[PDB]
């Protein structure tokens, strides 16, 4: 009935994150009885001003998804967020397009509820401290600041990949993310460039609070490094006007509401 | 092996200043070029780039797939996939002298500003 406190009293701080034991969603659902169809949750204890759509780009990584759900659902409930989990599944065989799938997630999530914050997260990143809140701030937020892959450090100050959070306004302000980055690399840098061109700065928790684990995996022959990525990021200032939310097109092939999440399989076309 | 910035910086000391490129600039280039992975392999446009420096077999090193490239560096491309950086560095110097820094496409867009973060204070 009343607003949730600024900081949740349920936080535990650091957590052990391991990808050795096998996960069972049925057990996951059992442990998280408060999560509703489609992976929706809303605090019944207080009112959260954080209406968060968590968007996960995805293709053929059901096992990573299992761990993601096993670790995040309890964390997100502790953080007292009014959230929804959206897996944006790329149908087909073209190179993976992370940013386009995040754009899709943004539009589809809005059909479900009036979310005011969007967390974009790779399916293989898990936060090691629940103090790293999965929500939005006065400035665009970069959440995966100290990934084990980078030695629990931020690899470069312009890094905005992994997990990030933008309020609806911040996202609308940069015309969303690019749709033309096919294959691996650079799209997160393009997004970084967009935020800077729109007068915004990147906010981040410190290196201790932002520790994260990445489930490593074998190279994806379907996500080869994008040869045009270096040329593309040098032109964001001009291309963010013509490539983004305003030019997004795709076809929804299926919407599945599972107990722990919503999965939208989409046909996003091919490299033009 | 995925080296750390400081490990790479220390390994490439003797390239510092060559053709005007600093170690700060190189640490930055190498991170965005290979992610400091001495075993990185990227194959595209009919050629394959190798190691930390992503040296191409199109002109610089000799590979099985393209056995008659100019092999300007006079080295088998597989010598660019280990943790002994001396020959990688020697080849990169040749590229710097012949083609110049723009062989590395990461340099201009990612390493034209905010260079101080790339320093390794570790002796
Ligand atoms: C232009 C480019 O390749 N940028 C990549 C970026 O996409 C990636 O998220 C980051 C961490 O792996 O490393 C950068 O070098
Ligand atoms: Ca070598």
């Amino acid at each position: 009935l009343t607003a949730c406190p600024e900081e949740s009293p349920l936080l535990v701080g650091p957590m052990l994150i391991e990808f050795n034991i096998p996960v069972d969603l049925k057990l996951v659902e059992q442990q998280n009885p408060k999560v509703k169809l489609g992976g929706r949750y809303t605090p019944m204890d207080c009112i959260s001003p954080h209406k968060v759509a968590i968007i996960i780009p995805f293709r053929n990584r059901q096992e990573h998804l299992k761990y993601w759900l096993y670790y995040l659902h309890p964390i997100l409930q502790r953080q007292q967020l009014d959230y929804g989990i959206y897996v944006i599944n790329q149908a087909g065989e073209s190179m993976f397009n992370r940013a386009k799938l995040l754009n899709v997630g943004f539009k589809e999530a809005l059909k479900d509820y009036d979310y005011n914050c969007f967390v974009f997260s790779d399916v293989d990143l898990i936060p090691m401290n629940d103090h790293n809140t999965y929500r939005c701030f006065s400035q665009p937020r970069h959440i995966s600041v100290a990934m084990d892959k980078f030695g629990f450090s931020l690899p470069y100050v312009q890094y905005f990949g992994g997990v990030s959070a933008l309020s609806k306004q911040q996202f609308l302000s940069i015309n969303g993310f690019p749709n033309n980055y096919w294959g691996w690399g650079g799209e997160d840098d393009d997004i970084y460039n967009r935020l800077a061109f729109r007068g915004m700065s990147v906010s981040r928790p410190n290196a201790v609070i932002g520790k994260c684990r990445m489930i490593r995996h074998s190279r994806d022959k379907k996500n080869e490094p994008n040869p045009q990525r270096f040329d593309r990021i040098a032109h964001t200032k001009e291309t963010m006007l013509s490539d983004g939310l305003n030019s997004l097109t795709y076809m929804v092939l299926e919407v599945q509401r599972y107990p722990l999440y919503t999965k939208i399989t989409v046909d996003i076309g091919t490299p033009s | 092996t995925e080296l750390t910035k400081c490990k790479v910086s220390h390994a490439i000391k003797d390239i510092d200043g060559y053709q005007g490129i600093s170690l700060l600039e190189w640490a930055c280039v190498l991170f965005h070029t290979s992610g400091y992975d001495t075993q990185a392999v990227v194959n595209d446009n009919g050629s394959t780039e190798y190691g930390l420096f992503q040296i191409s077999d199109r002109f610089w090193c000799k590979s099985s797939e393209f056995p008659e490239s100019e092999n300007i560096c006079g080295i088998s491309c597989d010598k660019l996939l280990d943790d002994e950086l001396d020959d990688d560095i020697a080849c990169a110097k040749k590229i710097l002298a012949i083609k110049g820094i723009d062989y590395w496409k990461a340099y201009k867009p990612m390493c034209s500003e905010k260079l101080e973060q790339w320093r390794c204070e570790k002796p």
